[PDB]
């Protein structure tokens, strides 16, 4: 039931709220008082998503979509099949975020490590937010927030790109693609110089820490460091969303063009013009 | 005629499908997953075949490791439910439970690549210096978390193969002893050496080195995890509930 | 709050090391120098780097075909160099317009990209010689390379392997900031919107994947550097509580853990399959699929949805309607 | 760089989809302002009398019209075209009857023309219809016209900067771009798509898989047919003040149906009805127009979108002046 190392480790303490109310263990996992209220959310969740397939028209998984109210709504009360289900599973699906990341300060605080995982998760639950709230909000409708399925939500992604012409023109999303990319390359930069010191090959020693460095002095002239490229990892991935919200929540509410005619205040400026 | 169609309704792109998935799980479930399991099993209250590492500096390890002896835990288990939660039955952070744990890592000194103590103070590592700007802290008082100077910065620690400072050694005021605290437990101030972890009189049990220019992998192991234990074990506070 | 996770309060200075490999260490150039204000996010010294013949040949094919690209687009505003720097986003080298085949098309419609590519295919094949050959020379494994192996396999997929199945360079992706984005949606309506290719929904979530491995271990390693858990080659050979506590933060979040050995090959493996999926996405493409969409409703995948303004027939099928 | 909040949003598919227009209010008052100087109708005249066929000399189109009736049409064309010049725009002053001018027998053309776009093209104009203020505005020289050329500024009143003029070889990519809603699409939508019926719009296939022999080499159309179908997209949507969803479901572009709306399938008949403006009226007339009014390779001044809609889903935000003046149309 525990790893090898674990028993000295499962101690009281480093609760937010509850005291050792829910201050235990079911398995492997950790409870708290924001394991239970994560299972609260869960539950009513998926049952509501489980309810509302059943009044739709199908049950393949592809096929399924839970979908906003139309935008004639506004931000009101809209009627359980026509969009009320969306409202209750959006509520849902955030107190199960926030609830995760709250049970993660527990456990990290009983660990007696910093937090910066719960913190760093709180970047997705932000731009979560951003796509289903603060927007809609801007707009006046939350029928322009996007469906609940697996296949459906792509198509919110197509038109909402098109709706603005060509939206690889979005100068937030430009910054959002870009550390994406570089993101996924430093993942595998790192992965696999960590993986090439460890297992040299053949039957030779495993190298060191000076190796590491040497390497990409070697290749491109620097090496960052081994603590330093976990924070660079860290602000990298973190900034795919937080710079991609400007380009999102900029859509409409401050830009109603297609995005490769906002490049006009340089193209436009008389002297070159 | 269609370029992909084969027989029945029936094309190439959906045959790659299914192989993408089974490629997919295959490397996850029976490779990464194993992978996985070469610390910490077998569980104790589907594992690869060994691992075996050649050292840089002369021998080797198998992981995960067998010990050749255990400690004993000052642990109370606070009811007989299979996942309740243990309680401490002495001192914790002597007693080295919860976060205050450390592992048995190897009483080996971790080396440079060419074979030197890798972490060592300035006055071995008389070559290295702090750079232009920053606070030199030798000289400095140590502040704990209840406020009273604790003791003075008498060196810094360096880590000669990756130049990064990791520790500062301290005079243990009224202790007639040196203690090291790792930089992350410092909040390194112009005037002041500021200590949250643990208060002014928890600073004379910090574990005790067996060298004084050196140290070795469990011994720093031992270090930082007295500190960490002080963020819920410094007070009674701590381990109770934020709100 | 450990605050060695945001900065380097106190940095160290020290005789810089220089670790021999089985060759080339005389072709490393340069006088090291120390930025302070590098030095407190990162490692302060800036260099030396290594040359080696095929770090030479990489600039010099490179160089090539960035030169041969920069000309062109010189050209598209007729050597004015306002224009140049004011229209540069949208100047571009652009493959054959008109239908040759696999004929080597005309210098002025697609002769210049493709032996920009070809000097840019060579310099891509030089560099990752140097990858390579610095890990065989440091006694390192080649997991860099095989990585970065997989990113110019996916370059030769949409650069000429896909135009050579289908049989034509005007398939190609132009050189340019602008032109090879528009590249993206062609590319995209031609083939009945990528969406709806699995390979693509793959290489997406390997694509996210990464960024939620890369948040969650650099944090956790972040936090538990109070134990240097950034110490990873020892703390694979000898498990400190560093990755104790890190195995057991997740353990105790999502029921299993890796190792810090093992999380790396999770890294490596996400990485990766962002480039094998878009490979034999783009392989696919046209050869074996004209239309994903169609495609997926071939298979019955695709989402239908109820008219709301009402359905349109097609008037090209109307009696009557003009050609 | 950017534009304050609320937008106007309106939806044209399924809930969900994201489908509809995202408008700026400022942008459709400025429009709806400058489309309102539409001329009101002309006041209702005496319906008998004899035919000008009989009254006048050189009567060929309108002959049918009594000459109260026909005196009004003509001072609504005053109206619609040279309100400045007046009637000698058109007419020599001491014989109405002469044409001696070349606006005369180009405004004949364009009484066959304007009857022709309200009789034959009804699927398009509806019963709003056109007359000679759609596009004229009030001026002889209609402000939104192509060439077999890219041309800036769009609208012809606006002074040109140097490198905006088609002889700066430098400013070309400019002129390409702001035709395509600042895209850096490479072609011309105008000369490949609507100035005649050569080329075929349509670019995706109707198949799950490559249909064998058109899929392979030169079998092959050439993938840059894609580009400037994208090309004439992106203008149409600039001279409409729209976007796609206006039209289509983007999951789907090829495909009609619930995946399409009334308005693409409008656009479809758009299409059809520029191409024979250009090719049958709009073209031919460089033989009647002066030098000074042709393009740099001969060409007369030829339409678009932009020269009805400028900048509107509906021209005029639909103004109709149809049931006003019978004598445009339809044609019985
Ligand atoms: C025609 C359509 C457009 C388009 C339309 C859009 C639109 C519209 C948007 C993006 C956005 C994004 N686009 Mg796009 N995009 C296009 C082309 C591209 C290309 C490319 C190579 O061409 C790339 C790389 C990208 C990439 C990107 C992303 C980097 C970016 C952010 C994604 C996001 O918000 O996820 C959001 C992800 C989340 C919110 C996940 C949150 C997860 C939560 C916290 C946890 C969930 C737990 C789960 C329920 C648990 C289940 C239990 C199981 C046990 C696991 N786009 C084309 C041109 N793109 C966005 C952006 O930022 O734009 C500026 C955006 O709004
Ligand atoms: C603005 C940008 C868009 C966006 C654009 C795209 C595009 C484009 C693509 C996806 C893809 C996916 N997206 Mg999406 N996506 C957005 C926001 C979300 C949200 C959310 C909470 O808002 C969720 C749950 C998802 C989830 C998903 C998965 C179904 C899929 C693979 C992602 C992945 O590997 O992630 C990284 C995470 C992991 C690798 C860990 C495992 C996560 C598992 C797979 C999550 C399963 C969720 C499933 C739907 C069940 C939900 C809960 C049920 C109640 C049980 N996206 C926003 C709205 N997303 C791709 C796909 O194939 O879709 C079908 C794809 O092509
Ligand atoms: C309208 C536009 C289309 C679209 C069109 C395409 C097309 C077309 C393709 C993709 C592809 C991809 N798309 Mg997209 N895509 C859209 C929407 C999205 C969305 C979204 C949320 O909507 C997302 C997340 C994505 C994401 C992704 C990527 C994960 C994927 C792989 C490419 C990549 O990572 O390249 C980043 C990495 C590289 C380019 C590798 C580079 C490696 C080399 C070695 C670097 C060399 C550097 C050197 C200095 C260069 C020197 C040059 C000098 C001249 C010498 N797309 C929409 C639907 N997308 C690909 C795919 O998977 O297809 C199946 C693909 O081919
Ligand atoms: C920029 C930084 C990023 C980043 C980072 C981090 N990511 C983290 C952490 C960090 C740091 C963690 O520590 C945490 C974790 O422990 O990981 C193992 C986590 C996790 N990242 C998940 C998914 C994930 N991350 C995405 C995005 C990024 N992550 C980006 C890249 C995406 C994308 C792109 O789609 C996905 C799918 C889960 C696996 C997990 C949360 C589980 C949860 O919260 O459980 C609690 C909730 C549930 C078990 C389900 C609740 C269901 C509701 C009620 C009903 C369904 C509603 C739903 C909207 C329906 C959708 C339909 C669908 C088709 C639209
Ligand atoms: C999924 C995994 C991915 C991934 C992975 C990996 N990526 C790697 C590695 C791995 C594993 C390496 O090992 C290697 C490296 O070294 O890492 C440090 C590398 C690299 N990834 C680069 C760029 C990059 N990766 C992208 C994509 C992804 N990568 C995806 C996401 C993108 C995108 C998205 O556009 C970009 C731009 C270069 C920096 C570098 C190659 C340099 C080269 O081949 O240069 C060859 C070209 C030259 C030497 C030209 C030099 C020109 C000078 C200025 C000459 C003067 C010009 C003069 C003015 C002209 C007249
Ligand atoms: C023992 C234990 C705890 C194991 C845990 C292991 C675990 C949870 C590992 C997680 C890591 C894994 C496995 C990640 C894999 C998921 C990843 C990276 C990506 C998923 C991406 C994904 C779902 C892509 C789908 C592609 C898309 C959009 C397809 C749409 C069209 C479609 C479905 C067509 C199907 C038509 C065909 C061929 C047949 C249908 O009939
Ligand atoms: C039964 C019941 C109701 C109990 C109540 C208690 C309770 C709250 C139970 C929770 C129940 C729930 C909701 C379980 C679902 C948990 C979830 C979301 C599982 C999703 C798993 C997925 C897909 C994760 C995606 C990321 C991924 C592919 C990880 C694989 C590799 C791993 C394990 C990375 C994590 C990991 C990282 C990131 C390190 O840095 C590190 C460093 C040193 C040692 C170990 C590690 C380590 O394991
Ligand atoms: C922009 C074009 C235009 C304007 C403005 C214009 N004319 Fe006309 N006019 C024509 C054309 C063309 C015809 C021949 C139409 C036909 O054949 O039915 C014509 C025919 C006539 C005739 C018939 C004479 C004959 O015997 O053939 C009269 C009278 C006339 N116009 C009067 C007027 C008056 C009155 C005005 C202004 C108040 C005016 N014109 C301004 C173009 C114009
Ligand atoms: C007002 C009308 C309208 C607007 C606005 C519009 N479309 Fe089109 N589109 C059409 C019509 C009609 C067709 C069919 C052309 C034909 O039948 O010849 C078409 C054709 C297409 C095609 C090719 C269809 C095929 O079968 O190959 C694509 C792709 C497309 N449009 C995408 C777009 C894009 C991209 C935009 C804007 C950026 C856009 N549409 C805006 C009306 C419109
Ligand atoms: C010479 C005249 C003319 C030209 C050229 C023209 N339009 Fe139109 N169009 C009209 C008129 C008039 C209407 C008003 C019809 C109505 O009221 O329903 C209209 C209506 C439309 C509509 C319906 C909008 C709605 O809200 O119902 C669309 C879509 C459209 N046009 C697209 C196009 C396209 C596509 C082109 C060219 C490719 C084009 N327009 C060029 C005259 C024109
Ligand atoms: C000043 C400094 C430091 C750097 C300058 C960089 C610079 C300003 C460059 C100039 C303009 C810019 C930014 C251009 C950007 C271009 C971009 C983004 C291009 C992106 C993708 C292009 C791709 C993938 C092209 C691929 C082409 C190929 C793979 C061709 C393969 C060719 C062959 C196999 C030839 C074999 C056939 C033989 C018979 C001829
Ligand atoms: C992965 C991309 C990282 C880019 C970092 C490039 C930094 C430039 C470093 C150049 C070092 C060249 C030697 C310095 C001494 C000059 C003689
Ligand atoms: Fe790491």
């Amino acid at each position: 039931a525990l790893l090898s190392f674990e028993r000295k480790y499962r101690v009281r303490g480093g609760t937010l709220i509850g005291g050792d109310l829910f201050d235990f263990w079911v398995g492997p996992y950790f409870v708290g008082f924001f394991g239970v209220s994560a299972i609260f959310f869960i539950f009513l969740g998926v049952s509501l998503i489980g309810y509302a397939a059943s009044q739709g028209p199908t049950w393949d998984p592809f096929a399924i979509s839970i979908n906003p109210p139309d935008l004639k709504y506004g931000l009101g009360a809209a009627p359980l099949l026509e969009g009320g289900f969306w409202q209750a599973i959006t509520v849902c699906a955030l107190g199960a975020f926030i609830s995760w990341m709250l049970r993660e300060v527990e456990i990290s605080r009983k660990l007696g490590i910093g937090w910066h995982v719960p913190l760093a998760f709180c970047v997705p639950i932000f731009m979560f937010c951003v796509l289903q709230v603060f927007r809609p909000l801007l707009l006046g409708s939350w029928g322009h927030a996007f469906p609940y399925g697996i296949l459906s939500h792509l198509d919110w992604v197509n038109n909402f790109g098109y709706q603005y012409l060509n939206w690889h023109y979005n100068p937030g999303h430009m910054s959002s693609v870009s550390f994406l990319f570089v993101n996924a390359m430093a993942l595998g930069l790192h992965g696999g110089l960590i993986l090439s010191v460890a297992n040299p090959g053949d039957g030779d020693k495993v190298k060191t820490a000076e190796h590491e460095n040497q390497y990409f002095r070697d290749v491109v002239g620097y090496s960052i460091g081994a603590l330093s490229i976990h924070r660079l990892g860290l602000f990298l991935a973190s900034n795919i969303f937080l710079t991609g919200a400007f380009g999102t929540i900029a859509s409409g509410p401050f830009w109603t063009r297609g995005w490769p005619e906002w490049w006009g205040w340089w193209l436009d400026i008389p002297f070159w013009s | 005629m269609y370029h992909g169609a084969l027989a029945q309704h029936l094309d190439i792109a959906q045959l790659v499908w299914y192989a993408q998935w089974l490629v997919i799980w295959t490397v996850v479930l029976l490779y990464l997953r194993r992978e996985d399991r070469r610390e910490g099993y077998p569980l104790v209250e589907e594992l690869p075949y060994p691992k075996t590492f050649v050292l840089p500096h002369g021998g080797t390890v198998t992981v995960p490791r067998r010990r050749p002896e255990t400690r004993e835990l000052k642990l109370a288990q606070t009811d007989g439910f299979e996942g309740a939660p243990l309680q401490p039955t002495g001192n914790p952070l002597v007693d080295a439970v919860g976060p205050a744990s450390y592992a048995e890592r190897a009483e080996v000194v971790d080396a440079t690549v060419d074979g030197k103590a890798k972490i060592v103070p300035l006055r071995v590592a008389t070559d290295f210096s702090i750079a232009e700007g920053d606070v030199d802290p030798r000289g400095l008082p140590v502040v704990a978390a209840d406020g009273v100077e604790a003791g003075t910065v008498t060196d810094l620690w360096v880590d000669r193969s990756e130049h990064y400072f990791r520790y500062l050694e301290l005079s243990v005021a009224g202790s007639a002893r040196t203690a090291l605290i790792p930089l992350g437990f410092c909040d390194v101030k112009k005037d002041k050496i500021v200590v949250t972890s643990i208060l002014s009189e928890q600073f004379a049990n910090v574990p005790r080195l067996q060298s004084r220019d050196q140290i070795t992998l469990r011994e720093e192991d031992k270090v930082s995890a007295y500190y960490a234990g002080g963020l819920l074990y410094a007070t009674p506070e701590r381990a109770e509930s934020l709100l | 709050a450990d605050y060695q996770t945001i900065y380097t309060q106190i940095q160290a200075r020290g005789p810089h090391i220089t670790v021999s490999g089985e060759w080339g260490d005389n072709d490393r150039v340069g006088k090291p120098f120390y930025s302070y204000w590098l030095g407190k996010i990162g490692d302060a010294q800036i260099g030396p780097i290594y040359l080696g013949a095929s770090g030479i040949a990489a600039f010099a094919f490179g160089s090539t075909a960035i030169l041969i690209i920069l000309f062109n687009m010189a050209a598209e505003v007729h050597f004015d160099p306002l224009q140049f720097f004011r229209q540069f986003f949208w100047l571009g080298l652009y493959p054959p317009k008109a239908q040759y085949g696999m004929g080597i098309p005309p210098l002025h419609d697609g002769g210049w990209w493709l032996m920009a590519g070809l000097f840019m295919t060579l310099s891509l094949g030089s560099w990752w010689i140097r990858v390579y050959s610095r890990a065989r020379a440091l006694g390192l494994g080649t997991h860099i390379a095989w990585n970065f192996a997989a990113a110019i396999f996916f370059v030769l997929c949409i650069g000429c392997i896909h135009p050579t199945l289908v049989g034509s360079w005007s398939e190609g992706v132009p050189f340019g900031i602008w032109p090879h984005i528009d590249w993206l949606t062609a590319f995209s309506i031609r083939y009945g919107n990528f969406y709806y290719c699995p390979w693509h929904g793959f290489s997406i979530g390997f694509a996210y994947g990464c960024g939620l491995l890369f948040a969650a271990h650099g944090a956790t390693i972040l936090a538990v550097a109070r134990f240097g858990g950034d110490r990873e080659i020892e703390q694979i050979t000898d498990r400190g509580t560093a990755v104790e506590r890190a195995a057991l933060f997740w353990r105790w979040t999502i029921g299993f853990n890796a190792t810090i050995e093992s999380v790396h090959r999770w890294g490596w493996f996400f990485s990766l399959m962002v480039m094998v999926s878009a490979s034999v996405g783009i392989l696919l493409t046209g050869t074996f699929v004209d239309n994903w969409y169609l495609w997926c409703v071939k298979h019955g995948a695709a989402p239908d949805y109820p008219a709301y303004l009402p359905a349109t027939p097609d008037p090209a099928s109307l009696p009557g309607a003009p050609k | 760089c950017f534009e304050p909040p609320p937008a106007t949003t309106t939806q044209t598919g399924f809930r969900g989809l994201s489908m509809g227009e995202v408008l700026h209010p400022a942008t459709v008052k400025a429009k709806k302002e400058r489309d309102a100087q539409y001329p009101p109708a002309l006041a209702a005249v005496k319906a008998e009398g004899p035919p000008v066929s009989q009254v006048y000399k050189n009567v060929k189109v309108l002959g049918n019209l009594t000459e109260a009736e026909f005196l009004r049409t003509m001072t609504a064309i005053t109206e619609w075209v040279s309100p400045q010049e007046g009637c000698t725009y058109c007419h020599d002053e001491n014989n109405l009857a002469s044409e001696a001018k070349y606006p005369y027998v180009v405004a004949r053309r364009m009484l066959e023309m304007t009857r022709a776009i309200n009789t034959n093209w009804t699927q398009h104009v509806a019963q709003t219809g056109v007359t000679c203020y759609t596009c004229h505005r009030g001026t002889p020289l209609p402000p939104y016209v192509r060439y077999l050329e890219p041309t800036l500024p769009l609208n012809n009143r606006e002074t040109p900067t140097h490198v905006e003029r088609v002889e700066t070889r430098s400013g070309y990519v400019v002129r390409l771009a702001k035709y395509t809603a600042y895209s850096a699409l490479n072609y011309d939508p105008f000369t490949m798509f609507l100035a005649n019926d050569k080329r075929q719009v349509r670019v995706v296939p109707q198949t799950a898989l490559p249909l064998v022999g058109v899929s392979r080499g030169k079998e092959r159309r050439p993938l840059s047919d894609a580009y400037a179908t994208f090309a004439l997209m992106m203008s149409i949507s600039d001279s409409l003040g729209t976007n796609c969803t206006f039209c289509h479901n983007a999951q789907t572009f090829e495909s009609w149906g619930k995946k399409s709306t009334p308005q693409r399938a409008i656009a479809w008949w758009g299409i059809r009805m520029v191409r024979d403006l250009n090719m049958n009226y709009l073209a031919p007339l460089n033989a009647s127009l002066p030098a000074s009014r042709l393009g740099r390779q001969g060409e007369a001044p030829q339409a678009d979108c932009r020269t009805c809609h400028q900048g509107v889903t509906k021209p005029l935000f639909g103004a109709s002046r149809l049931k006003d003046y019978p004598e445009l149309g339809p044609i019985k």
